[PDB]
RNA sequence: AGAUAAGAAUAAAAUCAAUUUAAAAAAAAAAAAAAAAAAAUUUUUUUUU
């Protein structure tokens, strides 16, 4: 979704990500791919407000 | 002001408040004695005569000199 | 019983409370065990039907039921110059200072100080922050 | 004087901008003249938007 | 300053204008006296208006 | 210009309705004038700031 | 005009101070400057002359 | 007024800051200019003086 | 450490006093405070505040 | 996640929690300068753009 997306690295449960930290502010759009079902892998970035969840587009244990 | 230049140098994310109390979240990108430009999601200019207070989210490095 | 409601996800933080105080209060006031999934639905682990109904009534009184719209008859509760704490529902005090109550001609709060007095009230301040505030129709 | 060239660039490109006043009101239109204390902006006709009364400006496109 | 000539053009054409004050008030009249700090109206009610309190102007007709 | 217009009001001792930026209305009579301040002899003497004034109108033609 | 504040300070007059926001304060001048006024009433405080809309005294001076 | 502000900064006095709006802020002076305050809080904070209505200290300087 | 010192007034835990407090002067180096176990003046003197100490030489 | 595209005008009447959010929670002195700027005594300076 434009105002933040649910992205699962694995499992049925879908974790949250938002317009800035999806793609480390490289774009103003929520996702550079801007496509549902798109193949780009996802893993967590460290930053975590207690009321926020972060699952950035990240491959190969980029960290 | 050197403080605003130091914030621009360290590119610290800041909370700016307006005189009406409206809260803007963004990183300051340019400043003149009338205005700041911050480019959070889209390029925006805010007038200093409309700003009430600014506070940084991260700590900001002391000027380490006499005021 | 293990009764369940598929209730709206967004109210989660307000059903738990900071420190879990409001969930602790709910469980102790209903004498009944509760799960409210952070993502998912509420479950109510109750000994018998009347205690389950009591828990439903209390959580329904704090789920959805947004107080934005026309005048409602709120109970004044605490009354002071710095505010009447007029509550239309549980855990929702419409803190209404004399500045909200009145403009131009103004008077000492004794002119309308009472507890539980039902009085006409609607929205005057709103935010995501839950600092939304209602006011007496005298604000007109 | 950061504002004056930015306003001139908007006037040069005649890009649609959202201007906000200090009172929180929005206006919309294209800058086509400015001076050190005023902006002339078209939605129906080119007209006065006083800079001291402006809180914020954000364009529809980068300039 | 190009603002004073714009106000003089309104005065020259004696155009009735809607002047909006920063407090969120419309006033109505015809542009008359003009100073760097203040504007007067030549309408039946002779208003003197502080430009620091002026937000925006729209005319009855294009200038 | 504002300064001579204010002097003319003071010369003609004209009662004016003063409007403040907050949306305040008042009515009064001139005691004196200043580049930053307006003084009124109506009721108790009032020092009204030029930065606070929105509008001024006379009750009688100046 | 200029010594009006000094005259109030000399007579130590309790004066109604009005801020643009419409708030009324009460007290006497402790000292005054082109940009700021410091008040004598209760605890001494600085009120920006820029923030002050009007001043009106309890008695004329 | 300049020395009073220096004394507040020297003595690290808690002050209540009020803006044009009904906000109340607690802090101490970190640095001061005729256009701005830098204020000690939970973090270092900037206040533009044109937004301030009054400042009142918890203890006299 | 160089950056500051952990200083005990009681049983309840007490965090790092920053070297910019510990030393008044420009230098701010561990040589000024290298001695372990030394008894020293310590007043937090702070309300509406997070845990800090205003010790200063 | 957006702020009324302006209430013809508040004799004047400080709004709750400004770091957020679910059981806290993460935690942070280097400071006089007495006005900023320009003319060269002045002026503007967040006391009328």
């Amino acid at each position: 979704v434009d105002f933040g997306a649910f992205v699962a690295i694995g499992g049925g449960k879908e974790g949250l990500v938002h317009i800035s930290q999806i793609a480390d502010k490289r774009v103003e759009k929520v996702t550079d791919y801007l496509q549902m079902g798109q193949e780009v892998p996802v893993k967590v970035l460290e930053v975590d407000r207690q009321g926020r969840i972060r699952l950035s587009i990240k491959e190969a244990t980029e960290q | 002001d050197p403080f605003l230049n130091a914030l621009r140098r360290e590119r610290v994310p800041v909370s700016i408040y307006l005189v009406n109390g409206i809260k803007l979240q963004g990183q300051i990108e340019s400043f003149d004695q009338f205005v700041i430009l911050l480019k959070n999601t889209v390029s925006q200019m805010v007038y200093k005569h409309a700003i009430s207070t600014v506070v940084p989210s991260r700590p900001v490095s002391h000027h380490s000199n006499n005021a | 019983r293990i009764h369940t409601i598929k209730i709206n996800p967004d109210k989660i933080k307000d059903v738990i409370g900071k420190g879990g105080s409001v969930i602790r209060a709910l469980t102790e006031e209903t004498g009944t065990t509760i799960e409210i999934e952070d993502d998912g639905t509420v479950k109510i682990a109750a000994t018998d039907g009347e205690k389950a109904k009591h828990a439903i009534r209390r959580i329904e009184e704090i789920t959805a039921e947004i107080e934005v719209g026309r005048v409602y008859t709120g109970k004044v509760t605490r009354i002071v110059d710095f505010g009447a704490f007029v509550a239309i529902g549980g855990g929702k005090e419409g803190l209404v200072h004399i500045s909200q109550i009145a403009d131009k001609r103004v008077e000492k709060v004794t002119d309308y100080l009472q507890m539980g007095q039902e009085v006409p009230v609607k929205v005057l301040e709103v935010d995501r922050q839950g600092r939304i505030r209602l006011s007496i129709k005298e604000a007109t």
